[PDB]
């Protein structure tokens, strides 16, 4: 699924996201975003990204 | 009146351990969108002459 971030921080977030995050459900996000590069594989196995 | 124990001895029904709260509300966490983004029953946008 999806959820425009632009409209999010505008609308004020209706815990829609808050709920999905809490409950763990496959989802996507959209808009401008800060990436962050890592290396030491480790990080991955440890699944830091979650 | 004479005194008769038996009849003066009553048992007691009392609840146990409350915690009384006043004011209430307070427990409410609430923020606000940025003014530039309002809306009435309208839903188009209150104050919309950019």
């Amino acid at each position: 699924q999806q959820i425009n971030l632009e409209e999010l921080m505008r609308t004020g977030d209706y815990a829609q996201i808050t709920n999905m995050l809490l409950n763990n459900q496959p989802v996507a996000l959209v808009g401008a975003l800060p990436f962050i590069t890592d290396s030491s594989v480790i990080s991955l196995v440890a699944k830091l990204d979650a | 009146q004479q005194f008769d124990f038996r009849a003066s001895m009553h048992m007691l029904t009392s609840n146990l351990t409350f915690t009384v709260y006043s004011d209430l509300l307070a427990f409410v966490s609430a923020d606000t969108v940025e003014p530039i983004n309002a809306v009435a029953f309208d839903n188009m946008r209150i104050m919309n002459e950019l």
